[PDB]
């Protein structure tokens, strides 16, 4: 066509995702926790509000993030398990699964608390535990025997409309075996079945406070530099608070590159 | 006042800027003419017209000028005509002046004359100048001008020693030069921001001369700044009564009379008007006004006319063209050169084959500029900002060499340097102003300066100026350049902001204050002269001829504007303004009100960096910034890849500003020139705006936003991001090496501990790695350890130890580095505390101890956090976790002892006559606390503890035990210890009048003098003493039988064990328990205190039974206590005080309308200022004199004896103030008036809360912080001071209530509540203060081994608290081995510090013994570090002046200084007093001490506060000089000990060693001793030799004077000395010899030493010293008193078979001239 006005003007996807994540602090006051009320397991998990609010404030809607859970039991009640620390480790995520290092957290503070599992974000509130989540939990269980199947949970924080719904799951032995055997990453893969997991009781509380531990050398968001992430990488931890998702330290290239031209 | 009407200020603004043409026509000078040429109209003005001379004008040679100022005018002889006219008014009068002279003409030389006048004022006799005493302010309109002004003023005034410099950059820390500078040249806005922040003890006080250059800027839009400054200066002169001189400089413009009225310039004396005739060279004027309305054709036509004019000057001297931009200089030079090349006209500029063209070709390679080498050879040149200063100077030099024939320049050259040219052409008068968002016409000042640069000093007979512009604006540029442009005010535009500036200053606080303020403005003057131009109807002016209603309406509109934007809380009825933090921040960072309202609305704690960038982008300074089409493509290309996202479309200028800022931080070059200009604007403004957002979000305690804003400030400054390797911040490091470093992703962190070669291998460029290492270690970094001190289960005290872990290079770090300390909660949302930390070079290596209070709660929060962030260095951040895993929290407070509803106890329960008599004279029933505790104190012998609020009557409880002791034995001894001496005197008066006057018992107040006090303890039944006076005595409890025979020990305000002096209280109180255990005769102990949460600990410490300890609660106070805490959140202290001003009046009229009121203020100045504020608010809101209750004439007698007229007036209105500087009679009279109820309100300094004897219904505490001149920083009121201040609200027999309002910072509210509503925990600090006690106990053999030292520590309160709150003393465990190990470490450290200090000796690392230094320490009650410095410094060196220096620098005197720059004045006279040496470290305590001491020796008259300082210094002085004598005698030489004795007597009689002894005689003037020396007689007892008739004939004195003199002549010691050697001839070289000296007083009078100039009372003392002056060896020393007669023997080991003299024994400790010497000799 003769002389027609043509020029493409567009922006990258992470721009829109950052402008979206800037308002994540809103979903924190409307946080709902799902209870089928038929679980009656016995093992009850209490999640403090502060670490959950910082977990949500630093996440992304599309790309998933995860944190390890460490906690002990209250003085008198063995049946109760109070999540008391969230360990953020260098990770890189997609909307289905999160890629984490093979090294479990190791530090002095965590020596007194039990590894209670892991927590991760989820863009869609699927009514079942993801096959990727089952596989990741079972592989973490097999490589590290610190996670007993009965005392470790998968907490899923689903990005419901204008809110965030929590639900907690524990793996059953058949789920452990299937997750150790799975090398398929399909959304409905081989040998996946709802009897592979079971629902455990999660509780939100503001009675006690929990703390974060973040890696001491680099931060946790390797999503913007997914190359540097190898599963055999090894990290040291420190007592600090996790940076937001789009903090300048997480994406140094976006600044340096823009500077060179 | 009412009713008012709101104005539209927008409509009232001319909206013409400085282009307002108030003149209606324009006449032209005869001879001028107008032509029309090629579509542009040309106007021609002849100028010329220099009147030869007036009536009689003769130029003044500099020889006729005053001598002092001739040297500054070096290199000149004949002043110009204007200068010769103004020499009188500039150097011989102090009048304020306004000079309207044509531009050029050296109008700055008259300013130099005025400066030389003010410089000559402060010239002293030495030839030097009191440079510290005065400061001069020069106000130049352009920084360009300011730099040249600083340079030339320094050059001409270096001969007098003035450091002339301008102040630049951040004013937060660059203040050293500020004190150093004597002349400050600066732009008006910089002076405005300075005076806005202001403060006390500022240098603005010493500013005496202000010079406003180019004051016609009043017409400019910057004019309102000049208006604000002059109004402020006049108002502040009125308030200070200290006149300041104003010197205004303007051009030949109309309205000059109104400008003189503005500057308070008298028309006859001060006003000097000269026209354009007095221009140096005649200015042939050509004005070109074009009519072509096509832009392309306008460009071509303007170039064509410029070319025509330059070719008309082809062979003429020079051509100087001025254009708007930097690139346009190149464009215009290229255009004219190319048009010369199209013709053959170029060859006319060149002098054929020139040597000058050879020079231009010589600097073709030397110019190293892309445009310069292309345009320099043809005679063309350009001058612009983006050019090397060396290149610019070279262009200037070639123009001065006359080589450069055409120069095109931006206005920066026109303002900066002195570069005249014959012909000057202005190529266009329109320029892009990024603020306006448009191209606007040129500011009249720029035009006036450029066209004043036309013509030359001597090179040209005449100059010619051509001005090319639009035809419409022609007239304007005509009337400006031919004196028809009036000067008008543009303040209406900026009025709200200006008003806030004055509200924040407190200068304005009501609407009428603002009407006055506006009356001092040029706007008011111009409205009064031409109401038509400012929109005031003529009948409207008739309505109020002074324009009161119009001014008040303007003020009402501005106040409504500021209240809308939430800067200022405005009350419509009252007209009152209450400053808010937002308003202060706006004034203090040059932010307009709309911008601040934007910040307040948008800024939330949950903002992201995206949103923060947008918030900055929405600033009202950028409102006229617009996105134009010509740039949208480039802006879209940027916004497509910006690091910080931008949500809006590119059409919105918010996006333009956001993108421009991001590009500035990323250091990007933009193609559009409008983009470059708008970026310059946005970014230069961005700094202050982001700092303002920083203070907002920080003082709001938002952690995340605070971090982001600080980092954005650092990024805007350093032009980088966080991700960039911070090494680039050095500016000495190459860019490419940092690029190669950035490629490597090894964290810069990870190259800290690495060595040089490994660094080099990592970079892959190894050789230079060392440099990197240097610049790696120069990068600032700190190391933080934390000591957690649990105060209560809810409050934690934290001691942070900051240790610098970098190397300090002054090339990099400067004089100081700055950090921010931020304590952050668990989730890093809330800043629990923030603090500014300045690492100075003085302590760049040393540790830094910062202590603060943070709340806590149960269950314990996991951690807190402590971040330390460099204020300017990027990524320089060090963070420390604070874990509570191992926090040991104290037990909860036990329930207080119940106050039972018991029957009030009558006085008849004492069952004794005189007891009953006194306490029925005073009341019929006992205080309920007294009633509850009566039986245990009166009818038992047990130790007892009482805890109750201050003002409960604890003194009567102690009197009970005193009475029981007197009943058990009428000769018994009680010792009452109270921590404050000013309270000890209250106790002494009351208890003498009681016990001694009504019982024939003894009440003695100890003095600190050892023998006096021992007598007083021997003769007394009730011995009152401060803690130290009892420590020094009770230490020798083995050698003092009186100390052991004590029966009762009472101690008041025992909670003060937790204060600064706490240790000595704890020590004496444990000493009494140890003594009572040792003697087996029980010493009863009675303790009174305030309510203690841990009272049981102290009770057990004192052996008080559980049944004997009584601890109450502040609700049991006899007078019921109403407490109100009011939070004021302004961080800036001074503004917080201003904000608290009016609520003081409110609290008075609410809580105590009729009853008396005491206000406590942080400083002495605040006393008077708060009194004045009370009176002003009272006059305005209701009616003054509600405070006065006695008739004014009944008080005029009492009143007229007072010194301060301010005090007598405020007293007349009913308000009196108390401060340290008030003489004792004045304070007594004010307190008498207060107790009498004649005056209602007393405003009192904080320091008097112990000294005050009065009381009131209401107590209003202001601020609770005071400035320290030592640290130069604010310190908090300790809780004990607050408790006592509140205890002042105890009026028992008059008020049913007691009300107290504490006005504090919001953050402290909780803490104060927490610790004022409930009993207070106290703990021991003895673990720090311990070395002197240990040394003394090693002296008195109370402690013999280290195990004995731990034994000693068992008796203390420290032991009781260590098992109850271990972390407070850095313990970790309550077990017995932990305690033994902690005490082991402490004892070893204290004893080793003693041993190394040489006070004690450790044998076998086990047993300790006392050395002589420790003995001199414990004997004279002196700190051991003083003794160590003494031992090291004295040696055999003897200097009286050096001795004064050594004594001064003793560690005891580390107290007193505040403000007092008058030490400088003393320093000047200290330049006179024998010792001026050492660098003048004013504000240093020891400096002040020896300064005051040497003033005292010369009987110098000083201030009253200085006299109190002198008193304390003198007491501790004599004790120190005795210590020095004992040191110099123990092993020193003879001359220094003798000189120290001479110094003792010099101090006693305030005599210098050179002064005549007759200066000791009372009522003896200097003329009297001159008469006596005219007789030659100087002997002190020679006066005693003359007959009383003869001495009366010579003296000519009054009988009372002669009586004082006779008492002194009798008291003067004359003694008979006899020297004797036992077995003299039969002595042995190896054996010892004893010399016997017998001394007998002939007179034998009893009494003290007569020294009125000495503070305390002192007795005679004497020294005896064997030692030869030939060898300077002291042999045998002994000191002794000479009551009656006495024999003394001196033992000394004989020398070896050699003749020796019998030396110079006799020496005094008080009277001067009583010194004797007897000599003799015998061999062995
Ligand atoms: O002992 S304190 O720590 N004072 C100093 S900083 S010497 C303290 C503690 C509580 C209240 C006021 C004062």
């Amino acid at each position: 066509l003769g002389s027609m006005t043509q020029t493409f003007s567009s922006k990258t996807e992470w721009r829109v995702r950052a402008i979206s994540a800037a308002n994540l602090h809103l979903r924190t006051n409307h946080i709902y926790v799902s209870s089928d009320d038929i679980k009656e397991t016995g093992y009850t998990y209490i999640l403090p509000k502060n670490v959950l609010k910082k977990f949500i404030c630093i996440s992304d809607l599309r790309a998933q993030i995860a944190g390890y859970l460490y906690g002990v039991s209250p003085p008198d009640n063995p049946q109760v398990k109070e999540i008391r620390c969230i360990v953020m480790v260098p990770q890189w995520g997609t909307h289905q699964t999160v890629h984490l290092p093979g090294q479990l957290p190791q530090h002095e503070y965590l020596k007194e608390m039990e590894p209670l599992g892991w927590i991760h974000t989820q863009p869609n509130e699927s009514p079942q535990l993801s096959p990727q989540d089952v596989t990741t939990h079972a592989k973490i269980m097999a490589d590290n025997p610190s996670w007993d199947g009965e005392k470790t949970i998968i907490i899923t924080c689903s990005f419901t409309p204008g809110s965030c719904t929590l639900t907690a799951y524990k793996l059953t032995p058949s789920g452990y075996e299937w997750g150790r055997q799975n090398t398929d990453k399909g959304n409905n893969p081989k040998g996946y079945l709802p009897s592979h997991y079971e629902r455990v009781q999660m509780l939100l509380s503001d009675r006690f406070l929990g703390f974060f531990m973040v890696p001491a050398q680099s931060s946790w968001n390797y999503n913007f530099m997914g190359v540097r992430h190898d599963p055999n990488m090894k990290y040291e931890l420190q007592l600090a608070n996790p940076k937001e998702f789009y903090h300048e330290v997480h994406r140094p290239s976006h600044f340096l590159n823009f500077a060179l031209l | 006042l009412a009713p008012r009407q709101v104005l539209d200020l927008e409509d009232l603004v001319f909206t013409q800027g400085s282009h307002f043409m108030a003149n209606k026509r324009c006449q032209l000078p005869d001879g001028s003419f107008r032509r029309q040429r090629k579509g542009y109209e040309e106007v021609h003005v002849p100028a010329l017209k220099p009147k030869p001379f007036g009536s009689e004008e003769q130029l003044l040679p500099v020889e006729k000028l005053p001598k002092y100022a001739q040297a500054g005018f070096e290199g000149f002889k004949t002043l110009n005509r204007i200068q010769s006219k103004l020499y009188r008014a500039a150097l011989e009068t102090d009048e304020n002046l306004l000079l309207c002279a044509p531009t050029g003409a050296g109008k700055t030389n008259v300013a130099l004359m005025c400066m030389l006048r003010e410089i000559g004022k402060h010239i002293n006799m030495d030839g030097t100048i009191n440079v510290d005493d005065f400061k001069i302010i020069y106000i130049a309109p352009m920084r360009s001008l300011v730099q040249e002004m600083v340079g030339s003023f320094g050059k001409r005034l270096a001969t007098y020693g003035i450091t002339v410099a301008e102040l630049t950059g951040d004013h937060q820390l660059c203040k050293e030069e500020i004190s150093a500078t004597q002349i400050i040249v600066c732009t008006p806005e910089k002076w405005d921001i300075i005076t806005r922040k202001g403060g006390e003890r500022t240098y603005t006080q010493l500013v005496r001369l202000i010079i406003l250059d180019e004051i016609h800027l009043l017409h400019d839009d910057r004019g309102p700044v000049l208006e604000a400054l002059v109004a402020r200066a006049i108002r502040n002169i009125e308030m200070t009564q200290e006149d300041v001189r104003l010197i205004g400089l303007s051009a030949t413009l109309p309205n000059y009379e109104d400008v003189a009225t503005f500057l308070r310039v008298d028309p006859a004396k001060g006003l000097f008007y000269f026209d354009n005739s007095f221009r140096p060279v005649p200015l042939e004027q050509t004005y070109v006004g074009i009519t072509e309305k096509k832009a392309i054709k306008r460009f071509q036509i303007m170039n064509e006319i410029v070319y025509e004019k330059i070719m008309e000057h082809a062979g003429k001297n020079q051509v100087l063209v001025f254009v708007h931009s930097r690139k346009e200089t190149g464009k215009t030079a290229r255009a004219i050169r190319d048009m010369c090349l199209e013709k053959d006209t170029l060859g006319l500029f060149l002098r054929e084959g020139s040597a000058s063209t050879e020079v231009l070709r010589t600097e073709a390679e030397q110019c190293k500029n892309l445009e310069l080498k292309d345009l320099l050879p043809y005679g063309f040149a350009i001058h612009h900002a983006g050019m090397t200063r060396v290149d610019r100077t070279l262009v200037e030099d070639l123009f001065a060499d006359k080589h450069i024939q055409v120069l095109v320049s931006t206005a920066t050259l026109a303002w900066g340097v002195n570069l005249p040219a014959h012909t000057v052409i202005i190529k266009g008068t329109q320029v892009y102003s990024p603020e306006k968002g448009r191209w606007t016409e040129l500011g009249a000042l720029d035009i006036l300066q450029m066209l004043g640069r036309a013509g030359r000093p001597q090179y040209d007979t005449k100059g010619e100026g051509i001005l090319i512009t639009s035809h419409g604006e022609l007239q304007y540029y005509l009337s400006l350049l031919n004196q028809q442009l009036p000067i008008e005010s543009q303040m209406v535009s900026k009025l709200p902001d200006m008003l806030n500036a004055e509200i924040v200053l407190g200068n304005v606080q009501n609407a009428k204050d603002a009407v006055n303020w506006l009356g001092y403005a040029y706007l008011y003057i111009r409205m009064l002269r031409s109401p038509t131009l400012y929109g005031i109807s003529h009948d409207d002016l008739k309505g109020d001829p002074l324009l009161d209603q119009r001014r008040l309406d303007l003020v009402h509109t501005a106040a409504l504007m500021l209240d809308k934007n939430n800067l200022v809380k405005y009350d419509k009825k009252t007209g009152n303004f209450q400053v808010t933090e937002l308003g202060r921040i706006a004034s203090h960072y040059y932010i307009t009100n709309d911008t601040v309202q934007t910040y307040n609305q948008l800024l939330k704690p949950t903002l992201s960096e995206i949103e923060l960038f947008r918030v900055f982008s929405l600033s009202s300074e950028f409102k006229n910034i617009t996105v134009r089409e010509e740039e949208k493509l480039e802006l879209q290309k940027l916004l497509e890849r910006v690091p910080i996202p931008v949500k809006e479309s590119i059409e919105e200028p918010s996006a333009k500003i956001n993108v421009l800022l991001q590009a500035f931080i990323s250091q990007l070059k933009l193609e559009g020139f409008a983009l470059m200009a708008d970026m310059v604007y946005v970014t230069q403004s961005a700094g202050r705006l982001m700092r303002a957002i920083f203070e907002i979000v920080l003082n709001r305690g938002w952690a995340q936003l605070t971090d982001k804003t600080l980092n954005l400030c650092k990024m805007i400054d350093k032009r980088m991001w966080q991700s960039m390797c911070p090494l680039r911040q050095f500016r000495k490091l190459p860019e490419e090496v940092v690029k190669k470093i950035e490629k490597k992703n090894f964290p810069f962190e990870r190259l800290y501990d690495l060595n040089h070669n490994e660094i080099g291998e990592l970079i892959r460029m190894p050789k230079m790695g060392k440099t990197i290492h240097k610049y790696v270690h120069l990068f600032p970094k700190l190391e933080l350890s934390v000591h957690l001190q649990p105060i209560t289960r809810s409050t934690l005290k934290v001691e942070l130890t900051i240790t610098p872990d970098f190397q300090w290079d002054e090339k990099v770090h400067g004089s100081s580095e700055a950090f921010w300390i931020l304590v952050e909660d668990v989730d890093s949302e809330v800043i629990l505390h923030h603090e500014y930390f300045l690492l100075k070079a003085k302590y760049a290596q040393d540790e830094h101890l910062i202590t603060f209070f943070v709340p806590v709660f149960e269950p314990l929060p996991p951690q807190y956090f402590i971040r330390v962030v460099s204020d300017r260095w990027l990524s320089c951040e060090t963070q420390l976790p604070v874990s509570f895993r191992h926090l040991i929290l104290p037990e909860k407070y036990p329930p207080p002892t119940e106050l039972l509803d018991l029957q009030p106890l009558p006085v008849s329960a004492l069952r004794n006559s005189a007891f009953e008599s006194l306490y029925q004279d005073k009341f019929p029933f006992f205080n309920p606390i007294q009633t509850q505790v009566f039986n245990t104190v009166y009818n038992s012998d047990d130790n007892v503890f009482v805890g109750a609020p201050t003002g409960s009557g604890k003194t009567i409880c102690a009197e009970f035990a005193i009475l029981r002791m007197l009943l058990q034995s009428s000769e018994g001894r009680c010792v009452y210890i109270t921590p404050m001496e000013a309270l000890a005197e209250q106790v002494y008066m009351d208890w003498y009048e009681k016990f001694q006057d009504r019982l024939n018992k003894k009440v003695v107040l100890l003095t600190g003098e050892t023998s006096t006090d021992l007598k007083l303890l021997g003769k007394g039944n009730i011995i009152i003493s401060t803690p130290e006076k009892w420590d020094i005595l009770s230490r020798r409890w083995k050698q003092r039988k009186n100390v052991q025979n004590i029966n009762l020990f009472v101690v008041d305000e025992v909670h003060l064990i937790g204060g600064e002096n706490g240790p000595v209280l704890e020590v004496i109180c444990s000493r009494m328990r140890y003594i009572s255990s040792q003697i087996e005769r029980p010493i009863r102990i009675v303790a009174l205190s305030s309510s203690l949460s841990n009272a049981k600990d102290v009770a057990h410490w004192l052996g008080c039974s559980a049944t004997s300890t009584f601890n109450f609660h502040p609700n049991v106070r006899p007078v019921p206590l109403e407490l109100h805490i009011q939070g004021f959140n302004i961080s800036h202290t001074q503004t917080r005080l201003l904000s608290m001003a009016k609520p003081v009046y409110h609290a008075i009229t609410k809580h105590s309308p009729k009853k008396p009121v005491i206000v406590f203020v942080p400083s002495r100045k605040q006393t008077r200022l708060t009194a004045i504020d009370i009176l002003t608010t009272c006059a305005a809101d209701i009616q003054r004199q509600r405070f006065l209750h006695c008739t004014e004439k009944d008080l005029i007698p009492y009143l007229e004896k007072l010194s301060d007229s301010t005090l007598k007036e405020t007293l007349l209105n009913g308000v009196g103030y108390l401060h340290e500087g008030l003489s004792p009679m004045e304070r007594r009279l004010v307190e008498q008036l207060f107790s009498s109820g004649a005056i209602q309100v007393v405003v009192a300094s904080r320091s008097l809360c112990w000294g005050m004897n009065v009381a009131a219904h209401l107590v209003i505490i202001m601020d609770t912080q005071y400035y320290n001149g030592k640290i130069h920083a604010y310190v908090d009121y300790p809780i004990y001071d607050v408790l006592q201040m509140v205890g002042h609200a105890n009026r028992p027999l008059q008020d049913d209530e007691g009300r107290c309002v504490i006005m504090c910072q919001g953050s402290k509210k909780d803490f104060f509540k927490k610790f004022l509503y409930e009993p207070l925990p106290v703990e021991s600090h003895l673990d720090h203060c311990m070395h002197d006690h240990f040394n003394a106990e090693i002296v008195t053999k109370t402690i013999e081994n280290k195990q004995d030292a731990v034994d000693y520590l068992t008796w203390t309160f420290l032991y009781r608290r260590m098992t109850q709150n271990p972390n407070y003393y850095n313990l970790q465990g309550i077990s017995h081995r932990h305690l033994s190990d902690h005490l082991s470490e402490l004892v070893e450290q204290t004893l080793s510090d003693l041993e190394q200090s040489k006070c004690i000796s450790i044998e076998d690392e086990m047993d300790v013994a006392p050395l002589n230094l420790g003995m001199i320490a414990a004997y004279y009650y002196i700190n051991y570090t003083t003794i160590e410095l003494f031992s090291m410094s004295l040696n055999a060196k003897t200097k009286v002046r050096g001795l004064i220096e050594i004594i001064s620098n003793a560690a005891e005197y580390e107290n007193i200084p505040i403000r007092h720059h008058e030490d400088n004045l003393l320093r000047q006279l200290a330049q006179k007093v024998p010792h001026k040496l050492n660098n003048p470290k004013f504000n240093d305590p020891h400096v002040k001490t020896n300064l005051l001491l040497q003033a005292h020796l010369s009987r110098m008259q000083l201030s009253a506060e200085l006299q109190s300082d002198t008193e304390e210094i003198l007491s501790k002085a004599i004790r120190l000089i005795q210590a020095c004598v004992d040191v110099l005698s123990s092993n020193g030489w003879l001359s220094p000990a003798l000189a120290a004795m001479e110094l003792a007597q010099m101090v006693t009689q305030a005599m210098w060693s050179k002064d005549s002894y007759l200066k000791q005689l009372p009522h003896f003037t200097s003329e009297h001793i001159k008469r006596c020396t005219d007789k030659g007689v100087e002997s002190v007892f020679d006066i005693m030799e003359m007959e009383d008739e003869e001495r009366n004939a010579l003296l000519q004195l009054t009988d009372s004077q002669i009586a004082d003199v006779a008492r002194f002549c009798n008291r003067y010691p004359n003694i008979e000395l006899s020297y004797e050697v036992v077995d003299k001839d039969s002595i042995r070289s190896g054996g010892p010899v004893v010399v016997l000296v017998q001394l007998e007083r002939e007179e034998e009078v009893t009494g003290p030493v007569i020294a009125p100039l000495f503070p305390q009372k002192r007795e005679e003392g004497w020294w005896v010293v064997i030692g030869d002056a030939k060898s300077n060896s002291l042999i045998s020393i002994k000191r002794l008193t000479l009551q009656q007669k006495a024999k003394v023997k001196l033992d000394f080991v004989a020398p070896a078979t050699g003749a020796h003299n019998y030396t110079l024994y006799f020496m005094s400790d008080a009277y001067m001239g009583c010194d004797q010497e007897y000599k003799f000799s015998v061999d062995v």
